[PDB]
């Protein structure tokens, strides 16, 4: 699940934003992803 | 008290156990207690007791 994120740049349609999740287990595990905004038009990400 | 709660994962290790503290001025005060726990067939969940 995915617990707070940060975007790269300040127009939220450019630029990447990272993600941190955490895991369901305990203790947790935090992982962490980047959605690149440059792959997303129509509000649809591509899934690369 | 505290509550553990732990699976077996689809490699058959167990889980690290959750837990939820428990004690509240009257399982400390109880004697001969015993625990109860069931799945639902509605609202999927457990009834802990």
């Amino acid at each position: 699940k995915v617990v707070s994120g940060y975007h790269d740049t300040v127009n939220i349609n450019q630029g990447n934003t990272w993600f941190i999740g955490t895991s369901q287990t305990e203790p947790k595990k935090y992982y962490w992803r980047k959605a690149d905004h440059s792959k997303c038009q129509n509000g649809r990400f591509a899934a690369n | 008290f505290t509550l553990k709660l732990t699976h077996v994962k689809y490699d058959g290790s167990w889980a690290s156990p959750f837990s939820y503290d428990i004690t509240e001025k009257n399982i400390s005060g109880w004697k001969k207690t015993g625990l109860y726990c069931a799945a639902s067939q509605e609202d999927n969940s457990l009834l802990i007791a």
